[PDB]
This record gives C-alpha cells, structure tokens and sequence, in this order.
C-alpha cells in the first residue's frame, strides 16, 4: 500500500573516466534495508523456536521428534548467522549484486535441504526400502 | 579546425584561431563550444553527438546463476518425491505419527524456499518484484 | 559421529563464508587491514570449533565429575 513497486535503471551509479566502461545497471528498489526488514520477522521466529527447542531438551522418548528438531534449529541459526557478515562485508564492492544474490539463495536453498532431508528422509526410506516396519 | 575540435580566436586577428579536443564526457554542437551529453547517454565516436549507455543485468547462462538453478532443480524434484510418497502412504502409522497437517505445511516451505531462489534469479521487469 | 559432523559442516560453512568477504572488497586503501583480519579471525574460528566439539566436555566430565 505505502509504495508500489517500480524498477529502476542506474544509469549512472558506476560513472567511470573512460566512456566506453560505463555501464547502467538494471534493478528494482529492494535495497539493502528492505531485505533485513522482510527477513527480521522470520528470522525472530527462527530464535525464539531455537530457544524452546533450548530449553525442552531432555524427553522420556515418547515425545520423539525432538533431537531432530534440535539439530535442525542449530544447523539453521549457524548458516545465517554466517549469512550475516557476508551481506554486511561486500557492501563496497565491484560486483556487490551478484555476490548478494547467490548469497541469500544459497542460503534459502541449504535452509530448506536441511530441514527436509534431516525431518523427513529417514520416513521415506523406512517406507520404500523396509515395508515390514511400518 | 577538425570535428571534435574546439575554436578560440586570438584577439585583434579574426585569421589563426586555437583548435582543442575537448574532454571524454563533452561533445560540440556549437563549432565553437562543446556541450555535456546527459547521465543517460555518452559523447559519440565523432566527439559531437550522445550515445546511449547499455545497461546490463543477471543473465540465465552466467556463472552466477547456473549453480543455484541446479540446487532448486534437485531440491524441488527431491521435495516432489517426498510428497508423492507420504500422499501414497497417508494411513500408515509413521506419517500419523509425524504430525500431518504441519508436517504438510513445513514441505510447503521448503518448495517455496526453492521458488524463490528461481525468482530472484529470473528478471528485473516489475512484476517479478512484487 | 556427531562431533565429527557437527565440526564439518561448521566448518564448511566458515570457509564458504571466507572466500567472498576475502575475494571481493572494495579495492581501497584498507583492503590489507580486512584481507588480514578475515583470514586470522577465520582461523582461530575453525580451530576453536574443532577444540570445543572434540575435547571440552571430555575435559569437563574429567575435572567436574
Ligand atoms: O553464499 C555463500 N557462499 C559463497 C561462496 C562462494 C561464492 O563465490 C564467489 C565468487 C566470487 C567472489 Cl568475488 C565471491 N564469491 C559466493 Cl558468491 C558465495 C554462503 C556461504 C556460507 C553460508 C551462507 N552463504
């Protein structure tokens, strides 16, 4: 509602001397801050699920799911953590756009393999290769 | 004095003036000055006239963007598999024990997390945006 | 087992990390200072990594119980 979105050509933004190294780059706004806003929610989820999980250790076992879970939250919040730091280093740079995107979608890529190979993997291999247990 | 080149006339004799080549961002309508092409466009071969910049962006068969497609590939048919597979097996005693509904809405994130990987690699032309 | 998967995956995740922050800076007079400070700070991560997952709670089990 507060601002539709629009691209944006930087025509200028890399003005060099020689007239034939510049370049405009194609764009549409999302900058860096708008990035950090639209991931902080999900991320203060992410803490808040690794606190409980923090804090449920210790199960007699019928609440299975648990261990999994813990692995699952500490293997996350260790990848962005280290997320972190590259977007806030590579932000003077040559080839800074690049660098940022194949960042987060490396990222969102390794998030989600972990959690659906670690949470489900083990039930679709029991499934398929032993039908005598299920 | 030649194209691209910039007349100054000594005082007292109109004959001899100065010829000067001007600078890289500046190009000569006048005969006798030489104008700024704007920050869109670039002086011109010729030294009096503006050419357009090119503009650039984030090209499918780049480096940069055949890594992550592959990934998506792999994750996208992997999560397909696993949700095909607990569809067949919906009244077994693992999938009822897994916690159905929300395990139902975890695959979805995770195939929406591999979408968005390909949108943010796809293009700059306002509707990918929003 | 656990340890030694928890210490690879950490510490792939470091080095991946590393090399954008390394490989691309802003081509300054401070690139020396940052080029220096990630390679040391990298390290020192990785090894206090593999210390703390292989060896501190053998250490605490032995002196605490
Ligand atoms: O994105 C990640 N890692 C990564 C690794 C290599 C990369 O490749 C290049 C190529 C050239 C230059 Cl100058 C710089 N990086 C790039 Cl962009 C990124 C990453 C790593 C750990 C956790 C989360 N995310």
């Amino acid at each position: 509602v507060v601002d539709p979105p629009h691209i944006i050509i930087d025509y200028g933004e890399q003005r060099t001397l020689d007239p034939e190294k510049a370049r405009g780059v194609l764009k549409c706004d999302i900058s860096d801050l708008s990035l950090i806003c639209s991931l902080g929610y999900s991320i203060l989820l992410m803490v808040t699920c690794t606190v409980y999980a923090i804090k449920t250790r210790g199960v007699p076992e019928t609440f299975n799911e648990a261990k999994p879970i813990g692995f699952t939250m500490y293997t996350t919040c260790i990848i962005w953590l280290a997320f972190i730091p590259i977007f806030f280093g590579t932000a003077q740079s040559a080839e800074k756009m690049y660098i940022q995107t194949t960042t987060l979608t490396v990222s969102m890529s390794l998030s989600a393999s972990v959690s659906l190979g670690m949470l489900y993997m083990p039930k679709v291999y029991i499934i398929i290769f032993h039908p005598e247990q299920n | 004095c030649k194209p691209g080149e910039r007349k100054k006339t000594v005082k007292g004799v109109p004959c001899c003036w100065h010829c000067e080549r001007c600078e890289g961002y500046n190009y000569q309508v006048d005969e006798l000055s030489c104008e700024l092409c704007p920050l869109d466009q670039r002086p011109n071969m010729n030294r009096t006239g503006c050419q357009l910049i090119p503009i650039i962006k984030l090209e499918w068969h780049s480096p940069w963007a055949v890594v992550p497609v592959f990934v998506a590939i792999l994750g996208i048919i992997a999560t397909t598999f696993v949700i095909v597979t607990f569809v067949r097996y919906n009244d077994t005693p693992i999938v009822r024990a897994s916690g159905r509904e929300l395990s139902y809405v975890l695959l979805t994130g995770i195939f929406l997390c591999y979408s968005i990987t390909f949108l943010m690699i796809a293009a700059p032309d306002t509707i990918i945006c929003s």
